[PDB]
RNA sequence: CUUGAGUCUCGUAGAGGGGGGUAGAAUUCCAGGUGUAGCGGUGAAAUGCGUAGAGAUCUGGAGGAAUACCGGUGGCGAAGGCGGCCCCCUGGACGAAGACUGACGCUCAGGUGCGAAAGCGUGGGGAGCAAACAGGAUUAGAUACCCUGGUAGUCCACGCCGUAAACGAUGUCGACUUGGAGGUUGUGCCCUUGAGGCGUGGCUUCCGGAGCUAACGCGUUAAGUCGACCGCCUGGGGAGUAC
């Protein structure tokens, strides 16, 4: 019941899952979505056409205000960097600026050895 | 390395003539300086090895020259080792 | 080129990410490539040029 | 990476910044590092680029 | 002596001190058997990033020639001076004059 | 005596070394705001974290390690190795007009010194990563690979240990011997009118002729033709072990 009018939307695009939260201008949570919470779980998610149905779920929780326009914050790789923005363009929302906020360091921390099969 | 006002300076102190930057008496003496001067440098840092390699170079290189003098004019040897306070 | 104040002749050797453009798509005699990059680095401290772009 | 356009449309322009960073220098990190594995495979893949 | 080139950026809301800061430094250099063959006031201007906060600072150049000794004295008065946000001074590379 | 070797002058390029600064991106953590039932992970899963409010998101703060792009078939170093920007101390290499010394050189058992990483001692530090160790999973079993954690260690100082497929698996120095394409750096010259064109040095890639080779292949940076000095080999196992 605040009517933020316009607020950026963060798209935490990951591999094992993807989640988009339609925060406000300053950066306050107004409504978040989630593939894991979008019916199918396990790992069936991930896929782009699976995240789209997730972020689209926001237009059902963050619609209580009246977002007439909004930007997009895509972070991290994975099947949900495009899908999300698309579903949002159809949901009825607008757009003000697309950008990738993926954490790209300068050889700072030393990543995990991991995987070796 | 070394400053011109010094290198071109000393040369005119050991040279048996003028601008004889070749003369052992000269070159040799010219080596002691850059050596003694660096000793104060190596006193600090220490771990700086790659610089000492060059230091040792000019040292042995200097000796290679001293042996020569002894084998070309006994006098000049003992006549120069003093002006440089060498031998220690 | 050897400087940083000549910010005018630098915005060309970058992009929307302020990243130093490769020498592949420049063939800047190499020797110059070296100097060209050195400027963009030190020049970024004087805030003359940007490091990243997101901030 | 910074998009912005007048006349609402979901054209793209987005894959334009997708040529300098993006999912590349990302997966580059992802798993472990490299050390000797790169200086080598980086100097062998170079051989490939010849013909 | 050895040439130089120092460009100090003082806090945006302390510009009025910039002119005074110059006289001190300059005077010292002159009183150090040095020379000053370059100078310019860039004033305030937007920044690439909010370096040390804000989004603007006062810029000034130099390109002296005074002996390293006296200039090394500058790093101190420079650090212990909240006015100046960032300090950056390169080496000689032969006398630089005009242009910029 | 001057062509070997060296000195002087003036330039050039460089992640060569030692010290001290400093910047930006990211991680983790601490605090607070928004907001709400998931997050994380895998082939799946589970351990684990979540309603004591996570994850996400945003603001402020603390700290440590490493420096995207440039970055290259690149460069410097005796080797090992050496990447942000700045200053200070310092080594070597190369070119050019030259000027100077005058065989002062090459190699080198023993000797001295330098040595990746892991490891050791004292004292610091500790973000990420990660032997040990602990859970979860896989499996016939799984003291593993995989997943969730995680200590030494990795970082700093100072001292020790001296090994590596310390590899070009090819000792150092010098003289000769068809060619082709390229890289990097110096210099001379050319309506220098140009990106540019012609030479002449240094270092370096790839192809390849003669020759060499058991073959693979090496091929002016030789494993070709020679000369000086040094190290080394003499069947496999036992054994780089015992004493």
């Amino acid at each position: 019941r605040k009517q933020v009018s316009d607020g950026v939307a963060h798209i935490h695009a990951s591999f094992n899952n993807t989640i988009v939260t339609i925060t406000d201008r300053q950066g306050n949570a107004l409504g978040w979505a989630t593939a894991g919470g979008s019916g199918f779980r396990g790992s069936r998610k991930s896929t782009p056409f699976a995240a789209q149905v997730a972020a689209e779920r926001c237009a059902d929780a963050v619609k209580e205000y009246g977002i007439k326009n909004l930007e997009v914050m895509v972070k991290g790789p994975g099947p949900g960097r495009e899908s999300t923005i698309r579903a949002l363009n159809a949901a009825g929302f607008r757009i003000t600026n697309i950008t990738d906020v993926t954490p790209i360091p300068h050889n700072g921390c030393r990543p995990p050895k991991k995987r070796r099969v | 390395s070394l400053s011109t006002e010094a290198t071109a300076k000393i040369v005119s102190e050991f040279g048996r003539d003028a601008n004889d930057t070749g003369s052992t008496e000269v070159q040799v003496a010219l080596l002691t300086a850059q050596i003694n001067h660096l000793q104060g440098h190596f006193a600090e840092h220490k771990k700086d090895h790659h610089s000492r390699r060059g230091l040792l170079r000019m040292v042995s290189q200097r000796r290679k020259l001293l042996d020569y003098l002894k084998r070309k004019d006994v006098a000049r040897y003992t006549r120069l080792i003093e002006r440089l306070g060498l031998r220690r | 080129e050897i400087d940083y104040k000549d910010i005018a002749t630098l915005k060309n050797y970058i992009t929307e990410s302020g990243k130093i453009v490769p020498s592949r798509i420049t063939g800047t005699r190499a020797k110059y490539q070296r100097q060209l990059a050195r400027a963009i680095k030190r020049a970024r401290y004087l805030s003359l040029l940007p490091y990243t772009d997101r901030h | 990476i910074k998009v912005r356009e007048n006349e609402p449309f979901d054209v793209a322009l987005r894959r334009f910044k997708r040529s300098c960073e993006k999912a590349g220098v990302l997966a580059e990190v992802r798993r472990r590092e490299f050390y000797e594995k790169p200086t080598t495979e980086r100097k062998r893949a170079k051989a490939s680029a010849v013909k | 002596m050895r040439h130089y080139e120092i460009v100090f950026m003082v806090h945006p809301d302390q510009s009025e001190q910039v002119p005074g800061m110059i006289e001190r430094y300059t005077a010292a250099i002159t009183g150090a058997e040095g020379k000053i063959h370059r100078l310019e006031d860039w004033g305030r201007r937007q920044l690439a990033y909010p370096i040390n906060k804000l989004h603007k600072a006062h810029y000034v150049l130099m390109n002296v020639e005074a002996p390293q000794e006296v200039i090394d004295e500058l790093e101190t008065t420079f650090r212990f001076n909240d006015a100046v946000i960032r300090s950056m001074v390169m080496r000689t590379k032969h006398a630089v004059t005009e242009a910029s």
